[PDB]
């Protein structure tokens, strides 16, 4: 029951969960749960030190921390057992050298759609992409799709959600642009044609789910994430040189973690804007943020200073 | 032949492991955020870099100083040879065109 005022050292009655957390969207929900009061357990697999920078997020004896790896049908099983909403995050980009990679987004988020729907949680929650067809494509963008059909069997109750391509602060979407300082700028594919995508501000969205986090009454109902204004152009790739002015890795290096000459390349241009109908954002408002304001912050190069756009 | 190969021998010592050093962990996949918080403890320091004097003239103060101490070098190669007068007479003006060089000057100095 909610006390007080949402400030900290509050309560507000939710407890949670967030699997994953650790990279880039994972760090920046929890912090906002580290706000308006909760219980946030936050598990992670194999980094003992990769987490701290997130402590000081909840008060005191908010957040806590476990350890599980996922394909123990177990680990999943001890945490959640006391939860109220539960999302779920978990997935990356390139095929491990040890996970298959074909059904992490197939047997784990239904690895932990096990006892999850047993025991009693509710408002479940999963993520999807606003660019995920079952048709034939992407390799990687493909068996994301799957969970929408394949995972959705189970917990009627899901309201998955289903936004854009993001830009963050330390996001790798639009990031893998101005670090091609490289033989030179090559659009994919040499074309200036289908960029670009709704390129959503990565706050709007992680105030969606806190805003559906005690909605009330979306479950099952899925929504999808509104860009800005509006599809966007070529000068995208161009922007990027327009203002720039032209976890638990290593100790010395990583071996590979590419750029991969493969999926990664083929994924940013794929683009396929889809369905208007869902309902999918002001609804779960109120929330939209542009582009052309928000991109000096997370782009800051060699100048640091001149700007004049 | 040899001195070149005790020279070049040096440098690619040195100019590898800059790259060993400066750069292998310079690709490793740590965090590295871009955010302008480096030139640590005067934060902006926004100026140009002004003319102060007493900076300067002991760059010039000195180059001067310095020629005739080439001058001045070959004294042990020609302390063997005919007439020797010729050389403690004029051997010792050049000292002494030295330290006058000195006394005027010592007028100021300033702060140096
Ligand atoms: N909705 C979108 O716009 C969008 C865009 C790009 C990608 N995605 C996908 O939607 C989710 C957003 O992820 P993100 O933005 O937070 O980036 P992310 O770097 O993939 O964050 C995932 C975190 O969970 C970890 N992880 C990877 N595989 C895991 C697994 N099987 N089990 C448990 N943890 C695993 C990752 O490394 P650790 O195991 O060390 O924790 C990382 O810590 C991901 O699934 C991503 O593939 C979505």
């Amino acid at each position: 029951i909610p006390h007080g005022k949402g400030g900290r050292s509050s309560v507000s009655g939710i407890v949670a969960t967030v699997f994953g957390a650790t990279g880039f969207l994972g760090r920046y929900v929890v912090n906002h749960l580290g706000r308006m009061g909760s219980q946030v357990i936050v598990p992670h697999r194999c980094e003992p030190y990769d987490t701290m920078h997130l402590r000081p997020m909840g008060d005191l004896g908010q957040i806590i921390f476990m350890d599980w790896n996922g394909r123990d049908k177990d680990s999943i099983r001890r945490a959640v057992e006391h939860s109220s909403v539960v999302i779920n995050l978990v997935g990356r980009e390139w095929e491990t050298q040890n996970f298959d990679f074909e059904d992490v987004f197939v047997k784990i988020p239904q690895a932990i759609a096990q006892v999850s729907k047993e025991a009693g949680v509710e408002k479940f929650i999963h993520i999807s992409h606003l660019n995920a067809d079952i048709k034939s494509s992407s390799k990687y963008l493909r068996s994301k799709a799957v969970g929408e059909k394949e995972v959705r069997e189970t917990f009627p109750e899901a309201t998955i959600i289903k936004p854009a391509e993001i830009f963050g602060r330390e996001d790798r979407f639009l990031n893998y642009f101005a670090n091609i300082r490289w033989f030179g700028g090559v659009p994919l594919i040499s074309l200036g044609k289908k960029t670009v995508k709704q390129p959503v501000y990565i706050v709007d969205v992680t105030k969606g789910i806190i805003n559906a986090i005690k909605d009330p009454d979306a479950r099952g109902k899925t929504f999808a994430f509104v860009g800005p204004s509006r599809y966007l152009l070529f000068d995208l790739v161009q922007y990027v040189f327009a203002v720039a002015h032209r976890i638990g890795r290593l100790f010395e290096i990583s071996p590979f973690e590419p750029w991969t000459t493969r999926d990664k390349v083929e994924r940013i241009h794929t683009t396929d804007k889809i369905l208007p109908h869902l309902p999918g954002l002001e609804d779960l408002g109120v929330e939209a943020t542009p582009l052309e304001l928000k991109a000096i912050e997370v782009l800051r190069r060699h100048r640091t200073y001149r700007w004049l756009s | 032949m040899n001195l070149m190969l005790a020279l070049l021998t040096n440098f690619t010592l040195a100019t590898l492991l800059v790259i060993i050093a400066f750069w292998l962990p310079q690709l490793n996949v740590y965090s590295e955020k871009t955010s302008p918080y480096e030139c640590g403890f005067d934060p902006m320091g926004s100026a140009r870099l002004p003319f102060s004097m007493k900076f300067f003239l002991v760059a010039i103060t000195f180059l001067l100083f310095d020629l005739e101490i080439a001058l001045l070098l070959p004294l042990p190669w020609a302390s063997q040879t005919a007439n020797l007068n010729t050389m403690l007479t004029m051997a010792l003006f050049l000292i002494i065109l030295l330290a006058v060089s000195l006394a005027y000057e010592w007028t100021q100095k300033g702060l140096e």
